[PDB]
RNA sequence: AAACUUUCAACAACGGAUCUCUUGGUUCUCGCAUCGAUGAAGAACGCAGCGAAAUGCGAUACGUAAUAUGAAUUGCAGAUAUUCGUGAAUCAUCGAAUCUUUGAACGCACAUUGCGCCCUCUGGUAUUCCGGAGGGCAUGCCUGUUUGAGCGUCGUU
RNA sequence: AGGAAUAGUUUUCAUGCCAAGUCGUACUCAUAACCGCAGCAGGUCUCCAAGGUUAACAGCCUCUAGUUGAUAGAAUAAUGUA
RNA sequence: UGCUGUAAAGCUGGGUCGAACGGCCUCUAGUGCAGAUCUUGGUGGUAGUAGCAAAUAUUCAAAUGAGAACUUUGAAGACUGAAGUGGGGAAAGGUUCCAUGUCAACAGCAGUUGGACAUGGGUUAGUCGAUCCUAAGAGAUGGGGAAGCUCCGUUUCAACGUGCUUGAUUUUUCAGGCCAACCAUCGAAAGGGAAUCCGGUUAAAAUUCCGGAACUUGGAUAUGGAUUCUUCACGGCAACGUAACU
RNA sequence: GCGAGAGACCGAUAGCGAACAAGUACAGUGAUGGAAAGAUGAAAAGAACUUUGAAAAGAGAGUGAAAAAGUACGUGAAAUUG
RNA sequence: UUGGGCCCGGCUCUUGUCUAUGUUCCUUGGAACAGGACGUCACAGAGGGUGAGAAUCCCGUGCGAUGAGAUGACCCGGGUCU
């Protein structure tokens, strides 16, 4: 997952199994203040949702990674 | 299959959730009487029911 | 466990207790960043029953806000209304149960059952 | 040929999951539950199978809701809240 | 005479009888009357700092509130937890809440997490298109309200 | 039915703007991932298809690809199986 | 170790063991086993025996390792021979996929290897299928049977539109204008069906990711062009042509 | 069903099928069918350390009242075996 | 002969709280809850726990008492207002 925040400047996500991906796009929107280019969404063989959130080129991922703190 | 219906695949999360070993510190506990998961289930010699 | 305290809650506004529930959830978001790395944890438990704890007093305020508005009135809300059983909530009320024919009345009052004894 | 080689063609499933009881009991060309009896009113349990009963009968679950009657009627149905002492 | 076979004894094996237990069962008696559209019984899927099951619970997820009690929990860890106190733990108690997808199951449907419509708010230059949040739309029957239909029928021009 | 002259119409000509939700997607498909109690010589639907000989997609040899898997070693009486 | 009793049995020495038990007068019964092709559990001889023989076939060396006929690599010899022992899929399975570690059990020899065990990782779509359509058929509704579970019936002896279209109205009222043969619904990953390709990329995903280049549907909408004073275009005998052209 | 008190009852092949993660594991397309399985010790004090072995383990050693109690766990019969 | 409404009681139920007397000496034992000596309480010598058979170590038992909550036109006794 981190390979992608570096490449390619994208989030890889945990969401709720429930959302759809115009429900993620907004939610990355409201809690960092971020454009998503789009969402590809996933369910895993765990049973939970992973979506790979592509941003913009007006924000570079791995310096909201940074933000978050978890890189 | 490849194409399975939502209600298959939540099914097949669970149960490969279902199929770990026993967590070591539970073991541990006073009074514990678990030695082992007694519900393994291998894909080949046990059919789920799907 | 341990948290916030309800009653200090409950001296609080709708705008309080909304605003410190954002607070607590970016810091389970924050606490759930850091699980990526500890991994144990223990911390999350505390903020996790707190968001219930808060989540409970904006509920229970917002129920005798409607208990006020309805006080008295013939209809409320079902969810307000008492939950005790199926059949006792069919079953007839006090004056309904309690109710005599004109007729009836006459004779309770002119006969009553007497108090009485013997041997004397 | 009627063993093992005829054996060999079940790949075509009578019955699925059913919504009701999960079991898969339920017949897809039929679409009914041999087990529950779905999608009917009422469950399919007979007088004849008691063993039957006993694997779907109250307290075979949660009881999610009666858990609580015996307790809440031993307190004659309360309303209001517990008053704390003085 | 060895070996082998058989018998016996000792010790070691195999196995789990015997003895002794027992938070279980079984039966008798005494007492009580309390499921559900205010959504039951049951099902599926989830929930713990580290859990697969049983038990408990429902995105507030081995629980929130309240009352009582009065210092724990414990396998490890860990307080931005607590101790002459609104205070640890507790299905001790329980009167307030939360209560996923469902299920008599109720918008239609379901081997699909398929497909609608209405009201309010909101985003995208939008009564109409797309998205989001909240609240709604089942059937039979009763009383009432409103809107109607019939040379069935009454008065009048 | 609606349409002009000092102006009218049309997005079936060109160009430009926004959006497209939900679920599946790994892997086996069989002389070992299915069903036959099993890693069972059985059964189980379908697509692609090189060179030589030839009537031929037959049989035999080969290119690409894939395998070299089936307990092994030593002998070679009788009676067997092919 | 013995003693007593004809016997059923009782008592006793030694060893083991560790929490209860017995004698006598009575009461009571689920009260005595060699069998029942008895029941359940456990164990033999058979017996280290039958056997582990279909699908042409292996060999040398190095590496690794405590250990190599069987693992890896190299060299060779072979086979499947495109109607494959190849490359994909449908049903069915469900993590067997990939990486790391690994040999107690399993792979009827072995094992350093594995579809085993343990720990993690992995499946990205407006364009591929579902979803939409209807098929044989299934099946609600008004109803008609049946004591009833339910059976019949699918437009049927039914007052069956949660109708639309406009001009709107901003008066969230309307004014009306048209229609209502047929019209609940489910039912196809092989029928019908809007639209995507190439190059590259992963340990494991790709018509899904990256790069580039396209397309359809729904919606919004401006400019150019087109057309009109012969208002709703011109040309061609014609077949017909067109950037448009109620 | 709820809440209690009992018994000349059974004592883990008995007593309910279930004293245990029992209507569990598992079978069957399905209706259904449906087990086995209690006991170290007062207390894990669940054997540190040394040594041989690739390892499992073994031998010393250690704990314990007992290892003639080592989760193959009290007692440990018979068949069967060295 | 006589109506109705409230307020406190009693009874019933739930739930909270409260109560006598050795751990004295010797022996065995890892542990005394065993044996012996000396006792105490007993409307309490049921049962259980605690390192082995414990009235007296602990929870409880007997005797009763009480806080809080419920509940009852259709149980009664008092008040009190019409
Ligand atoms: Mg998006
Ligand atoms: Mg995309
Ligand atoms: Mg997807
Ligand atoms: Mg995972
Ligand atoms: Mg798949
Ligand atoms: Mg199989
Ligand atoms: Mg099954
Ligand atoms: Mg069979
Ligand atoms: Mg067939
Ligand atoms: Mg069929
Ligand atoms: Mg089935
Ligand atoms: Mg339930
Ligand atoms: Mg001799
Ligand atoms: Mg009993
Ligand atoms: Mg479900
Ligand atoms: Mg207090
Ligand atoms: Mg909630
Ligand atoms: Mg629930
Ligand atoms: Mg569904
Ligand atoms: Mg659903
Ligand atoms: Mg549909
Ligand atoms: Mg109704
Ligand atoms: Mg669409
Ligand atoms: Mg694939
Ligand atoms: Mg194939
Ligand atoms: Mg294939
Ligand atoms: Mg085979
Ligand atoms: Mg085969
Ligand atoms: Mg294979
Ligand atoms: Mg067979
Ligand atoms: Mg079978
Ligand atoms: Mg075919
Ligand atoms: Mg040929
Ligand atoms: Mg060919
Ligand atoms: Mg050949
Ligand atoms: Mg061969
Ligand atoms: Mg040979
Ligand atoms: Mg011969
Ligand atoms: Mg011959
Ligand atoms: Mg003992
Ligand atoms: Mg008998
Ligand atoms: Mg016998
Ligand atoms: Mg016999
Ligand atoms: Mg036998
Ligand atoms: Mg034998
Ligand atoms: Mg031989
Ligand atoms: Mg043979
Ligand atoms: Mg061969
Ligand atoms: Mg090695
Ligand atoms: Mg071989
Ligand atoms: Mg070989
Ligand atoms: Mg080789
Ligand atoms: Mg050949
Ligand atoms: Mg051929
Ligand atoms: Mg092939
Ligand atoms: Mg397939
Ligand atoms: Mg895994
Ligand atoms: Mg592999
Ligand atoms: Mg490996
Ligand atoms: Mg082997
Ligand atoms: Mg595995
Ligand atoms: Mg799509
Ligand atoms: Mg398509
Ligand atoms: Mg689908
Ligand atoms: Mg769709
Ligand atoms: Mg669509
Ligand atoms: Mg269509
Ligand atoms: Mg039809
Ligand atoms: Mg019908
Ligand atoms: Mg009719
Ligand atoms: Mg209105
Ligand atoms: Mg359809
Ligand atoms: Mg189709
Ligand atoms: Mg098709
Ligand atoms: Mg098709
Ligand atoms: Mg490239
Ligand atoms: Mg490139
Ligand atoms: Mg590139
Ligand atoms: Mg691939
Ligand atoms: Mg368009
Ligand atoms: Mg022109
Ligand atoms: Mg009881
Ligand atoms: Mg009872
Ligand atoms: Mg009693
Ligand atoms: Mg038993
Ligand atoms: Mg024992
Ligand atoms: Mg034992
Ligand atoms: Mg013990
Ligand atoms: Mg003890
Ligand atoms: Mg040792
Ligand atoms: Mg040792
Ligand atoms: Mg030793
Ligand atoms: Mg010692
Ligand atoms: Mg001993
Ligand atoms: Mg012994
Ligand atoms: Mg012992
Ligand atoms: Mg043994
Ligand atoms: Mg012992
Ligand atoms: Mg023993
Ligand atoms: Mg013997
Ligand atoms: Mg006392
Ligand atoms: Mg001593
Ligand atoms: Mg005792
Ligand atoms: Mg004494
Ligand atoms: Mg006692
Ligand atoms: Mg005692
Ligand atoms: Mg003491
Ligand atoms: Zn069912």
């Amino acid at each position: 997952a981190m390979k992608k925040v570096e490449d390619g400047n994208t989030l890889v996500f945990q969401v709720d199994i429930k959302s759809n991906k115009h429900q993620i796009k907004s939610a990355v929107k409201e809690l960092y203040d971020v454009d998503a280019l789009y969402v590809n969404t996933l369910i895993r063989p765990n049973g939970t949702k992973k979506a790979y959130i592509r941003l913009t080129s007006d924000y570079d991922a791995l310096d909201i990674a940074n933000r978050i703190g978890y890189i | 299959p490849s194409q399975k219906s939502f209600r298959t695949k939540q099914k097949l999360a669970k149960a490969q959730k279902q199929n770990r070993p026993l967590p070591q510190w539970i073991r541990l506990r006073t009074d514990n009487k678990i030695r082992y998961n007694a519900k393994r289930r291998h894909w080949r010699r046990t059919k789920l029911g799907i | 466990m341990a948290g916030v305290k309800t009653f200090e809650l409950r001296t609080k506004s709708k705008e309080q207790l909304e605003s410190q529930l954002v607070e607590l959830k970016q810091e389970l978001a924050t606490l759930k960043v850091q699980k990526l790395q500890r991994p144990s944890l223990p911390r999350i438990h505390t903020v996790r029953k707190n968001i219930a704890r808060v989540l409970t007093v904006i509920n229970l305020n917002q129920r005798e806000n409607v208990r006020a508005f309805y006080a008295g009135k013939k209809y409320i809300p079902k969810d307000l209304r008492a939950k005790k059983t199926r059949a006792l909530r069919r079953k007839l009320t006090k004056f309904e149960a309690s109710q005599e024919t004109e007729k009836a009345r006459k004779q309770r009052i002119a006969f009553p059952q007497r108090k009485f004894a013997i041997k004397a | 040929g009627k063993g093992t080689p005829s054996l060999g063609k079940r790949h075509n499933k009578s019955h699925t999951l059913c919504n009701r009881c999960g079991r898969r009991s339920f017949h897809v060309q039929k679409k009914t539950c041999s087990s529950c009896g779905y999608p009917a009113a009422k469950m399919r349990s007979h007088n004849w199978a008691l063993k039957a009963k006993r694997r779907r009968t109250t307290g075979t679950g949660r009881m999610a809701y009666l858990k609580h009657v015996t307790r809440r009627f031993k307190n004659g149905f309360q309303t209001g809240v517990a008053k704390a002492q003085t």
